[PDB]
């Protein structure tokens, strides 16, 4: 809680600086550290320039264990269940170096998003579509997702 | 800078044993010429022993990394860490060194091995003993002991003859200023994973990384090595092989540690803990005897299976 | 210099013996102490068995370190 905090607070304030065009609104509720909010605008057709909330929280043993995510934006995706949980490789505790840093983790979730994998999928009626057929996935994909997110020039 | 003054033993050959105190910055030369009108042997007669090396006439007392109340030897002829018992933290270490045969010390080593060096084992070097008139032989046993070395800790007063420490020897102090991969913040004291990319962490990353291992009873096992942990990365082949290092983590933190691994132990080897409440004892049965004991304990029987009171017929729920 | 041995119960007891003393010696006090037999007697430390050949100086136990007891019916 002091080498890790700090280092959470360290991360955070690099991210800040680097404010890049596809993560911005950074909400960090001063009262808890652990607990971070986003919002995210992907360059792809299927979640075109609408813009996703997340939320990320972080273990009390940050620097040892991965860090779970949420959607407060309901979202049609494969890989993202439909209470709002992601299956993101990089973050499952099978594979998950310490050294990660979170921004590397952001970018790979946004590349997750951009390129769903039907592979591992926690949403199973989604993945069949999208392998099978994409032209009707995409049209459902957009419609939804013009239906719910807050767009942002 | 406390006193500066140093109050030191002196055991020779002969059963006495003399209290001398000194000055930091005598010459041993000059120590020779004081040790020799105490006993009464001749100056030139002298040779003082201190940790298996024959000391320097010239060199300062200060020079010879030595604390308080501690044992020099004579005889007419002519950077390190560990953990302490008393002091949780871990402090800077001295090294000296006993007979095999005799269980004393007060010997000549051959070796005299600086640092990053062959170590920790029992059959090594052999010396030259001063007590029991040279009788140390091992031309007789034909099977070999050997000088076996031992640490102090020398943040406090210790007790010359038989106090000791655990040695630490994955923690480095940061010779170049090297970053813990935990917090990316360069301590002066670092420990180093046993992977070849010799990754490194500081102690308060060994204490959180430890702790939240812990609890979930996350520890890797290896037979041989023991209930370890592996690299932060997870670097194949890097299991902390000496345990002892757990102990930074204090009593609860560490003692909790003891109770897990043997818990485990007991669960992997096949034997099976006592579920009457706070009994926990895990006894290893025979794998075909089916019959639940607690030796010396609350003796209430078992089925292996079932974890329930001794019954007959098959349990079925 | 002591040591402790310790039942999972919490039963503690305080044995006193020196580095250079086998697994076996060991085995020998905490059972005129108590009674059990010298055979089901298995010492067990952060998880590794005690050999009976080999010393406590041999796994490097400090002052008052908790060698946990197993017993072997057998
Ligand atoms: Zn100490
Ligand atoms: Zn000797
Ligand atoms: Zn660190
Ligand atoms: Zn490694
Ligand atoms: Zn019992
Ligand atoms: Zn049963």
């Amino acid at each position: 809680s002091m080498a890790a905090s700090r280092r959470l607070m360290k991360e955070l304030e690099e991210i800040r600086k680097c404010g890049m065009k596809n993560f911005r609104n950074i909400q960090v509720d001063e009262a808890n550290l652990l607990t971070w909010q986003g919002l995210i605008v992907p360059d792809n057709p299927p979640y075109d320039k609408g813009a996703f909330r997340i939320e990320i929280n972080f273990p009390a043993e940050y620097p040892f264990k991965p860090p779970k995510i949420t959607f407060k934006t309901k979202i049609y995706h494969p890989n993202i269940d439909e209470k709002g949980q992601v299956k993101l490789p990089v973050i499952s505790a099978e594979n998950w170096k310490p050294a990660t840093k979170t921004d590397q983790v952001i970018q790979s979730l946004i590349a997750l998003v951009n390129d769903p994998q039907p592979e591992h999928p926690l949403r199973a009626d989604l993945a069949e579509e999208y392998s099978k057929d994409r032209k009707k996935f995409c049209k459902n994909a957009e419609e939804f997702t013009k239906k719910y997110g807050e767009k942002r020039p | 800078y406390l006193g500066g003054s140093l109050s030191i033993y002196i055991k020779t050959n002969t059963g006495r044993t003399l209290s001398v105190n000194l000055e930091p910055q005598w010459d041993i030369k000059n120590v020779k010429e004081i040790v020799a009108p105490q006993l009464g042997l001749q100056p030139e007669e002298v040779k003082i022993i201190f940790a298996g090396k024959e000391l320097s006439d010239a060199t300062t007392i200060q020079e010879c990394d030595l604390g308080q109340q501690s044992i020099l030897h004579a005889i007419r002829s002519r950077h390190f860490f560990v953990h302490c018992a008393q002091c949780n933290k871990l402090c800077k270490g001295k090294l000296r060194v006993r007979c095999s045969l005799c269980k004393g010390g007060a010997f000549t080593v051959h070796r005299d091995p600086e640092c990053w060096d062959d170590v920790l084992k029992p059959r090594r070097i052999t010396g030259h003993c001063e007590s029991q008139e040279i009788a140390c032989f091992d031309n007789e046993t034909g099977d070999p002991p050997f000088t076996e070395f031992y640490f102090k800790c020398g943040e406090h007063v210790s007790g010359g003859e038989k106090d000791f420490a655990a040695p630490l020897n994955l923690i480095k102090i940061n010779i170049k200023d090297v970053p813990c991969l935990a917090c990316t913040e360069v301590s002066e004291t670092v420990l180093v994973f046993p992977c070849e990319s010799k990754h490194v962490t500081c102690l308060e990353c060994f204490e959180q990384y430890c702790r939240s291992r812990l609890s979930e009873r996350q520890f890797m096992p290896h037979p041989d090595i023991g209930y370890t942990l592996p690299c932060p990365a997870g670097c194949e082949n890097s299991f902390i092989e000496e345990i002892h290092h757990f102990k930074l983590l204090s009593r609860e933190e560490y003692a909790r540690y003891q109770r897990f691994a043997t818990e485990e132990y007991v669960l992997q080897a096949g034997g099976v803990l006592c579920p009457q409440p706070g009994c926990g004892m895990g006894l290893l049965v025979e794998p075909e005897c089916k019959k639940v004991t607690c030796q010396n304990g609350c003796g209430y029987v078992f089925c292996r299976n079932c974890l329930q009171g001794y019954h007959l017929g098959d349990c079925l729920p | 210099m002591q040591i402790f041995v310790k039942t999972l119960t919490g039963k503690t007891i305080t044995l006193e013996v020196e580095p250079s003393d086998t697994i076996e010696n060991v085995k020998a006090k905490i059972q005129d102490k108590e009674g059990i037999p010298p055979d089901q007697q298995r010492l067990i430390f952060a998880g590794k068995q005690l050999e009976d050949g080999r010393t406590l100086s041999d796994y490097n136990i400090q002052k008052e370190s908790t060698l946990h007891l197993v017993l072997r019916l057998r």
